[PDB]
């Protein structure tokens, strides 16, 4: 039966998240094209700690480097089971609970 | 003791607060992904059963 | 090996032996000085070096 | 043709002290072979298939031991004496000492 | 399926044996007379 | 000296095994049989050819072809329609003339069969195959993490 | 019978960080530098090492 | 506290096995298995979310 009243599962927001497509190096300079109707975060370090926020936009930055700047398509909205094939958001919080079922 | 009865142990069974050793010892990565690889000893209460 | 000599300095070194009675005769630069003492039993009796 | 492969390393055992002898709480899930050897004139080449977890003595060889177990490299262990040889001033039993060590 | 053995876990004194010479290595057995010959010029004098 | 093979043809052999399970003939004769591999790879040499179309047609590659042999004729199928078991259904890897590499796990015979629609012919032979796995310590799979070592493997 | 949790490993990238310990039974906690996690996003952070 | 569930989503995991037999990233990431029941039914926690 679905019902359970035994066992007790954490869930807390995700981390953050790499791609390779949001950003194109086919020409010296950078490129970065995060997807249409998409918030997208960028961050590099050439220089500093740049970072910068596109909303379906395409920003550049100085430093030329593929390598160099990674994206993120933040959306902290769903919670997330905790695993080793997952990352940890900065805050480090339990969020909610959910019951195990099929129980003995 | 690890591997052996009473490997975990707790006051009682809903008991926030536990006291235990396992001879828990974690690995370097070496691998290309993300994984946190740990090697421990077999569970006491098994071999004890 | 070599050591540093001052006008009226004194040095500590680390020596090694096979025998309980550690007696003999050390030579500092050209000269030899003739010396001994009394060694006891490690409490760690395996290792690997 | 040939290529490289991954291998898992088994749980590292855990070493004891033992007078002139070590003992190894071997610790496994599936069957590992171990080996040792002693680096005298006397190989005493040992070989074993282990199934699960024991405890198994070892005579450590008084000039050196080998000892191999799992995939990972192999380690050497050597030994000495420890017995209460010098005496303290006072008459003493000195000859247990040069009994545990060359008792012949 | 009963060959036994390789010689790695039975050479005596841990020579460590590989395989394209065949030829093993590190490990100790006997004593070395060994004669060297140093320059002059490497001593230094007493009275220095 | 060559490789091609629009110059040969499939041939009948004789199995010990056959769909009612007594010796007869069969396209789908199998005389060979190689496990050395440390992977579990095993290759398996036919009677009939795949990986190329009908011996003698217009084209002479095509993967989705098997070409054998009935009825005093040679000709195709879809390559589909082949499926290799020990204990189970194997994953075939590849394909190629007389030759393939398949991979499943131990049990005491090879059976390599061929589903026609209404009839199916299938063929077998003995072999002891059993997993084997390199190193100090046999294991069920290489895990995630651990070293690495030499080992051959048929490559694909 | 027990249970070893493994929550997910945090990353310090471009960066230093330290181990810090807990009360959670049999706690173990370690660093590790020159790690590069990789993901099916691809590389999680840019610096070698 | 709560049981709702639409407020979570699932997760990409890294499975030791795949259609390839070589470990690989897939949707269908298991990490626990329970087997304890004397009837012999096996309770399964995959990454995935079904049901709903
Ligand atoms: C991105 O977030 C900002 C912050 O609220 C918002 O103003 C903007 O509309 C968002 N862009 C998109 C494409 O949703």
């Amino acid at each position: 039966l679905k019902e359970t009243s035994a066992g007790y599962i954490t869930m807390h927001r995700p981390g953050p998240h790499a791609y390779k497509s949001y950003l194109e190096e086919a020409s010296g300079e950078v490129y970065i094209k995060p997807p249409s109707g998409k918030n997208v975060t960028y961050e590099c370090k050439c220089g500093d700690y740049s970072t910068g926020i596109v909303s379906t936009r395409t920003k550049m930055n100085g430093c030329t480097k593929a390598k160099q700047c990674i994206a993120y398509k933040r959306d902290q909205t769903k919670w997330v089971f905790n695993s080793p094939d997952l990352i940890r958001h900065t805050d480090h919080s339990v969020q909610g609970k959910l019951h195990i079922p099929f129980r003995l | 003791n690890p591997g052996a009865f009473g490997d975990i142990q707790a006051s009682s069974l809903d008991a926030t607060d536990i006291v235990a050793r396992t001879d828990i010892r974690l690995l370097k990565p070496s691998v290309k992904n993300i994984h946190v690889p740990y090697t421990q000893a077999v569970s006491g209460y098994e071999m004890w059963k | 090996a070599t050591t540093h000599v001052t006008a009226t300095g004194s040095i500590t070194l680390h020596f090694s032996t096979s025998s309980p009675q550690a007696n003999f005769i050390v030579s500092l630069c050209g000269k030899k000085t003739t010396c001994n003492a009394e060694c006891k039993p490690p409490a760690d009796h395996i290792i690997g070096e | 043709t040939p290529t490289v492969c991954p291998v898992p390393l088994a749980h590292t055992p855990t070493v004891t002290k033992w007078f002139k002898g070590i003992t190894l709480h071997l610790t496994a899930t599936r069957p590992t072979l171990l080996t040792t050897r002693k680096l005298g004139l006397r190989a005493d080449a040992t070989a074993e298939w282990i199934t699960g977890t024991t405890s198994r003595n070892f005579s450590v060889g008084r000039e050196g031991l080998e000892y191999v177990w799992g995939n990972h490299e192999p380690v050497r262990v050597w030994a000495q004496e420890s017995a209460p040889g010098d005496p303290h001033g006072w008459p003493h039993e000195i000859i247990i000492h040069y009994y545990h060590r060359h008792p012949v | 399926n009963n060959s036994g053995r390789p010689l790695q876990e039975t050479a005596p004194f841990g020579c460590k044996i590989e395989v394209e010479p065949l030829r093993a290595t590190n490990c100790a057995y006997g004593h070395i007379p060994i004669s060297i010959d140093i320059p002059d010029a490497a001593f230094v004098r007493s009275s220095e | 000296i060559t490789d091609d093979f629009t110059l040969t043809s499939p041939y009948l052999g004789f199995c010990p095994y056959c769909r009612h399970s007594a010796p007869c003939f069969s396209p789908i004769k199998i005389e060979n049989v190689w496990d050395e591999s440390d992977d579990g790879s095993i290759r398996i040499q036919v009677s009939a050819q795949f990986g190329y179309n009908q011996a003698g047609t217009a084209d002479v590659t095509k993967f989705r072809y098997m070409s054998y042999d009935h009825d005093h004729d040679i000709k195709e199928d879809s390559m589909e329609k082949l499926a290799i078991s020990t204990s189970g259904p194997c994953r075939r890897l590849g394909h190629k003339g007389y030759f393939l590499l398949a991979q499943c796990p131990p049990g005491d015979s090879v059976t390599v069969s061929i589903t026609s629609g209404a009839s199916e012919n299938s063929c077998t032979v003995e072999k002891k195959i059993r997993r084997k796995f390199v190193g100090r310590e046999e294991y069920l799979f290489p895990p995630v993490h651990g070293k690495l070592v030499k080992c051959h493997v048929y490559d694909h | 019978k027990f249970h070893t949790v493994v929550p997910s490993p945090q990353v310090k990238c471009c960066g230093s960080l330290e181990c810090k310990a807990s009360s959670k039974a049999d706690y173990t906690c370690r660093v590790f530098g020159g790690v590069y996690p990789f993901m099916w996003g691809g590389a999680q952070c840019f610096c070698d090492s």
